Parts: structure tokens; sequence; C-alpha cells
């Protein structure tokens, strides 16, 4: 069994006749946050593609890690719109970017400003 | 001289980013033999290398990608009301029904475009955000015109913007406000006539194919046995002892680096153009969507009124509107007015001939006015042009001096 | 890089071409000689191919300096957002090491207030429309201002152009515009 790059996609037990798939497991690098040696030394590792305070990102698997629910403009980018920073003692923080604040123009067919 | 004209849009696709890679060098060159990676401990720096090269190549792509759209930081917001002078402004904006804020123009754009080692990454700014800054960056040269990119966003009603930007091409005011119906039907029939023939992008396309002929040629380039015995190098060890089987591997070894060098060659030259297209496409986003330009036939052909940004995967498209002259009328003129032996010169348009009268008009849209002492300066006498014609200038203040 | 690889045997027996040679005959050392020669044009091509690729990036980055150069420098620029954000006034190059450095010098706006405006005048059942400005409201009055900096006048007939007659205008207002002739004719 086959696929468009001609490599191994499938194959069939032959005592039990049943189909079979595969798929590597070798994926995957090994990227590391620091807020700076400068202050502090606390650090988070970041995995690439694997699947895993273990907290989940589109992006891989984040440890030594902790999500939050708010959203501010963001210091070290990641990855998949998630961004990782320092302020909080204190820790290393993750959280969805946010691309600014959000103002209405009183536009009126009559208003000049 | 001009009596008519139309209003026009035009569309310009371009690439902004193409596909973030990263290959592995071990992994991809070599299998599990531990034999395998020894005899490569003899060319260590070339994996860094050429990990690093990818690297750049990344961070190029995301930073074309930040340059060509952040260009605001002041997220803007539609009115709920949509009274823009009879401007149906809803093929490009945001819908609440879906739940992404991505517009039906873009909506309908998206859809249009259809293991060892080589792992893909994904970019930074996922397209709802992208969607995000183009929808501020409509809201924001909707209401605010053009000042939103200078400073702050100062509200304007938008019929007097349009006059402004007629008033910029070289017409007066009142042309617009006389034709606000008819110029608003022709913008909404242009628009229309988009939908209607985006629903049947080139230049959007031949990157990812390129991409991925690259990648598969550099896949299926492993078959090879690059003048070995065999290709595998587990039946390959199987077979034969290290002392005559290390010719073979080491052959195998300098195979593989030329395949990764060839393709990392051709990745460095395709991400330096597409970094000299996300220039441009900067340059365009930043000299058509704010402001006006003089700059003939950069942004649309004919001259230039407003833009409109739309995303699309991996690339931009530039909604330009485009004023456009239209049927004409021949006519008589001459430089010169000779009045008083002294001469007479437009201080704006020429001096078209009626046939029996004369008139002084704009230079752009035919409009007849009475040759006063207010349209006209005087300089030296009628002795020394080389074309005049005899005529009386009338005075406005005679009449008033009864 | 480029140095630190010439320790590398490039699967050879040893590195140091003497070592080799000391210790072996031409008709056995060739192949460790040439496998060496072959490690060594092999850096050398990549290195030059990496200085080729950058002196291109480096040329474009040249030719967009000198544009600024000759566009911000000297004359003024209307192309927004090329010589500084904002408007553009005039610029001050300065040299750094390997590079040059501008100081670009921009108007920028400031605090604003909220008016009510109208595009046409209506006076005797013809239009006005403004030679240069808009028409804000004191909330009482009208006036023609610049289009940047508030600077109220009075609505006079140097300051306006007629063109057809108020029944066609989509929006418009009342009012009187002064004439500098009539107090003078007396
Ligand atoms: C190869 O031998 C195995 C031995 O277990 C066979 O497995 C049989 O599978 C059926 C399926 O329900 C069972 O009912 C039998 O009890 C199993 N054993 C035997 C001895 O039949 C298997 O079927 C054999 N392969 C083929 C192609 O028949
Ligand atoms: C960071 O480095 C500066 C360099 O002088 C030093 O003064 C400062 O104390 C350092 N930060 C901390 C938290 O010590
Ligand atoms: C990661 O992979 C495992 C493997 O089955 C799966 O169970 C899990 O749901 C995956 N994670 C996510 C977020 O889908
Ligand atoms: C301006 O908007 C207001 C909203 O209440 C409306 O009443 C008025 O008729 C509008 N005027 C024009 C000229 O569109
Ligand atoms: C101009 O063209 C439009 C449509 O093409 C037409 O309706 C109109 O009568 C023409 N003339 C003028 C003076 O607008
Ligand atoms: C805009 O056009 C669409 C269809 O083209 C129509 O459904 C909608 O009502 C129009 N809106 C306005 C304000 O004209
Ligand atoms: C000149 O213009 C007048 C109107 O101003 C018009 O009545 C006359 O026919 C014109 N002469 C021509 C067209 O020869
Ligand atoms: C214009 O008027 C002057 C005044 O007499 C006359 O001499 C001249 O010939 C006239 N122009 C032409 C072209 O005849
Ligand atoms: C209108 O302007 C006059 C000065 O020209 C001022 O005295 C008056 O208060 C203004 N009306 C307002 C602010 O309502
Ligand atoms: C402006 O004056 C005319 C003159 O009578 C009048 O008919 C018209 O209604 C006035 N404008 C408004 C908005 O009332």
């Amino acid at each position: 069994g086959r696929d468009i790059d001609d490599t191994t996609d499938a194959v069939r037990d032959p005592q039990t006749l049943e189909i079979l798939d595969i798929t590597p497991c070798s994926f995957g690098g090994v990227s590391v946050i620091t807020p700076g040696t400068n202050t502090s030394n606390q650090v988070a590792v970041l995995y690439q593609g694997v699947n895993c305070n273990v907290f989940q990102t589109r992006a891989g698997c984040l440890i030594g890690a902790e999500h939050v629910n708010n959203s501010y403009e963001c210091d070290i980018p990641i990855g998949a719109g998630i961004c990782a920073s320092y302020q909080t003692s204190q820790s290393i923080i993750a959280y969805t970017m946010s691309l600014g604040a959000e103002n209405s123009v009183a536009y009126s067919n009559n208003s000049i400003a | 001289i001009p009596i008519n004209f139309t209003i026009s849009v035009t569309t310009e696709i371009l690439p902004v980013s193409m596909t973030k890679t990263s290959v592995d060098c071990t992994m991809y060159i070599c299998g599990d033999s531990t034999e395998c990676s020894n005899l490569l401990l003899q060319y260590g720096s070339f994996c860094t290398q050429l990990n690093r090269a990818l690297t750049g190549i990344a961070v190029e792509q995301d930073k074309n990608t930040q340059e060509v759209f952040a260009q605001v930081k002041q997220i803007y917001k539609t009115p709920p009301i949509k009274d823009f002078g009879g401007f149906n402004f809803s093929q490009i904006l945001p819908d609440p029904s879906k739940p992404s804020k991505r517009s039906f123009i873009e909506d309908l754009l998206f859809n249009k475009v259809t293991f060892n080692g080589l792992t893909v990454l994904p970019p930074l700014l996922t397209d709802e955000m992208i969607a995000q800054y183009t929808s501020a960056l409509l809201a924001g040269t909707i209401t605010s015109g053009w000042t939103f990119g200078a400073g702050a966003a100062l509200q304007i009603p938008f019929a007097m913007q349009m006059a402004y930007r007629f008033n910029g091409i070289g017409v007066t005011q009142n042309v617009l406000y006389e034709n606000q119906k008819l110029i608003a039907n022709q913008f909404n029939s242009a628009i229309g006539k988009i939908q209607d023939s985006l629903s049947s992008l080139g230049k959007l396309q031949d990157v990812v194919n390129q991409n991925a002929q690259a990648l598969n040629t550099l896949v299926k380039q492993l078959s090879s046995n690059f003048g070995a015995i065999s290709s595998v190098l587990n039946d390959i060890l199987a077979r034969l002892d290290p002392p005559e089987a290390e010719v073979q591997i080491d052959r195998l070894i300098t195979g593989r680096l030329q395949s990764l060098q060839t393709y990392v060659t051709q990745q460095l030259i395709r991400a330096a153009e597409i970094r000299a297209s996300a220039n441009l496409a900067a340059t365009k986003m930043s000299e058509c969507v704010l402001g006006q330009s003089k700059r003939v036939d950069f942004c649309g052909k004919g001259y230039h009124l407003m833009s409109f940004p739309q995303s699309a995967p991996h690339g931009v498209v530039f909604l330009h509107v485009t004023y456009v002259p239209a049927q004409e009328k021949n006519f008589t003129t001459a430089p010169a007015i000779c009045h008083d032996g002294k001469a007479h010169f437009p201080r704006e348009g020429v001096f078209v001939s009626n046939g029996t009268h004369w008139f002084v008009t704009q230079r752009n849209f035919y409009e007849p006015q009475i040759i006063t002492t207010h349209n006209t300066f005087v300089s030296g006498n009628c002795d020394v042009v080389i074309g005049i014609v005899n005529n009386t200038v009338y005075d406005p203040l005679q009449p008033e001096l009864d």
C-alpha cells in the first residue's frame, strides 16, 4: 500500500487477513523559552509537534508554563497565535496575543473633527 | 475634452509568504544506522549550517507577514449603521453570521485555492487575526478618511472624503455632489461585476505548486542508489562488513548531501524573490490604502481615488477604485486672449471654442463658464505671443457700478 | 565556520597533509589527498554562494537607501509613510559604521474638537462650495477653515464659488454669505 510519495502506508497482516495502518513516531524539535538570565532562571520547554502543569498548544505541548485567560500584546512569540511572557513571586505565563485595543469611531453623516 | 466619466475597479494579486519548512539533517541523510551518524560526524558543520539557513528562511517568512499587515496599532470598528451615501459596502465587510469575521469576497477567494524529517511549522499569526487586521484597515479607510495613517483617527463623512479625493485628481467638488446617485450606482455595479468575475489566481498558486514540486523531488531522490549497490542502508550493512560497505555508505552520504545542498539553494533564491514581492506589497499598502498616489499607473490603471485591501491564503488582494474618462468632443482653442492690447491667460483650464463664443473650463470635465477677470490674469502686451484671438473679457464690477 | 571546517578530515585518515605524505607513498596517499581536496572545494563553494546571496540583499538595501536619500533629504515627499511616519517636513542624514542613519522631522496633529458640517451653502437659491476647506459649525454660526488646523474665518465670496441651484445637492444648509463690496458701496 502506497501514497503519492510512493512510500509504504498500509499492510495486511498475513495470518488474520486484516488491514493495518502505519505512522512514524519521530517528529518533534526541542525548544526552550527564557525570560532572560539577567533576571531569574526559571524556564519552560516547548516541543514542536508531539502530543502531550502540562498545557496543550496547537503547535506542540508546553510544559513548565501556566495558562491564563487574559490577552495582551505579547513579548515572546511561540506559534499559532500563542505568546509567552514573565509578568505575574513571578512565573512564566502563556496566552493568545491581543492585536491591540479597540475604539469605536463616532461616524455620523454630519459630524467632522 | 471629456464630457462623461465612469468609475472602474481592478484587482491585483501579490504573494506575501510561502510555507514555512524545516528538514532535520541527520534524520534525513541517515535512518537509524549508528555508524551512519559516526560517518556524518566527519562533516559536522554542514548540518548546523543547513538548519540555520532554514530557520532564517522561516523567520523571514514571518517577518514579511508581520510587515505587510500590521500598519495600525488601534483596531477600529465599523459602526452598526451603513449610511455611507448609497455605497453598498456589504461584500467586503465582516459578517457576524460566520464564526470568523471573514467577509464575503475573502470567503469566496479562500476556496478557489486548493514522514522522513520534513516537519512543517505553522505561522505565528493565524488567519483569523489577519482577517481582523484587514477589517480594521477597512474601517479606518472608510470612516476616518486617511488621516488615521498619520497619528490619531479623525472622523469625517464619507461624501466629503470622496469630494476631497475628486479635488485631489483635479476636478472640482461640484462634479461629485451633482452626481452622487450615478457614482454610487456605478460603484455598486462594479463591485457586483468583480464578485461575478472572481466566481470563475495563478500568481498565488504557482508558489504552492513549486513548493510541492521541490519537496516531491527531494523525497523521491531518496530512491536512487547514487551509484551504489542498493538503496536501503539496512540491506547493505546486513549483507557486507564495514571494511567493504563503508564505500557504499559514504557514496550514499555524498548523494544525500548534494540533494540537500541543491534544495537549500533553491529555497534561498525563492525566499529572496518572495521578500522582494512582500516589500513591494508593503509599499503598495502604505501608498495606496492610506492617502492618494500621484505616481501614475501605480495604484491601478488610470487616476486613483482609494483602495480596499483583502486577505488571501498566503497572499493579499487589493481592490483599486479608478476614475476614468469617457466620450469626448472636438473643440477649437488658442492659448492667449487679447482684450485691450494686453494678454489674458487662464488661472486653471483652457479656452475651448463654442464655435461662436469662448469659454474657460476645467482640464478634465467639460464645464463652460464666462470669461471674467476672476478666471484670468494679465502679463505683457499682445505683440509677443505666437497665437492669440480677439475677444472681450466681461467684468463683474461694471454692472454693479450703477 | 569556513576556518573551523579545515579541522575535519572529510572522511580521510587524518587532517594535516604533511602527516599523510610523510607516512604514506603517493600511490596510496593520493586518495586521501584528493578526498581532502574535494572537501575544501565544497566548503569554498558553499561560502561563496552564501556571500553572493548576502551581497545581493545588501545591494537591494543600498538602492533603497539611495532612493530615500534622494527623495527625503532633497525636496519633500508626498509618498505617505515613506519619509517617516506622518506628514514630512525635512530630513538629516548621519553616518554610521557600514551604515547610514536618517533623522526625519514629521508634522503630527494633536487634540481635536467635534463639529457639525454640511457640504453646500444655499444663499439665493444657488449653491456655495469652499475654495479650500470645510464648513465647520460654531453651533450658532458657520465658518470656513483650513483642512488640518482650526482657523475660523467669515464666509465671504472670496472663499467660495457658485455652481448650479440649491435643488440638486443631497445636503445643504440655509445661511447668508457676507459680501465685501456692499459696506464699501457707501
Ligand atoms: C492461520 O492459523 C490461525 C490459527 O489460530 C487461524 O486462526 C483461526 O481464526 C478463526 C477465525 O474465527 C477461528 O475461528 C479459528 O479458531 C482460528 N484457528 C484455527 C486453527 O482455525 C487462521 O484462520 C489461519 N489462517 C487462515 C488464512 O485461515
Ligand atoms: C542585568 O544586567 C545589568 C548590567 O549592569 C545589571 O546592572 C542588573 O543588575 C542585571 N539584572 C539583575 C536583575 O541583576
Ligand atoms: C494527541 O494525540 C493523541 C493520540 O491518540 C490523541 O488521543 C489526542 O486527542 C491528541 N491531542 C489533541 C489535542 O487532539
Ligand atoms: C443623516 O443621518 C440622520 C440620522 O438620524 C438622518 O435623520 C438624516 O436624514 C441623514 N441626513 C442625510 C443627508 O443623509
Ligand atoms: C453618461 O453615461 C451614463 C451611463 O453610461 C448615462 O446614464 C448618462 O446619461 C451619460 N451622460 C451624462 C451627462 O451623465
Ligand atoms: C447590497 O446588495 C445586496 C445584494 O447585492 C443586497 O442584498 C443588500 O440589501 C444591499 N444593501 C444596500 C444597503 O443596498
Ligand atoms: C454657443 O452657446 C450658446 C449657449 O451659451 C448656444 O445657444 C449656441 O448654440 C452655441 N453656439 C454654437 C453651438 O454654435
Ligand atoms: C485684434 O484687434 C487689434 C486691434 O485693432 C487688431 O489690430 C488685430 O488685427 C486683431 N486681431 C486679428 C487677428 O485681426
Ligand atoms: C460662536 O462664535 C462666537 C465668536 O465668533 C462666540 O462668541 C459664541 O460663543 C459662539 N457660539 C457658540 C460657542 O455656541
Ligand atoms: C432655505 O430657504 C428656502 C427659501 O424659502 C426654503 O424654501 C427652504 O425650506 C430653506 N431650507 C430649509 C432646510 O428649510
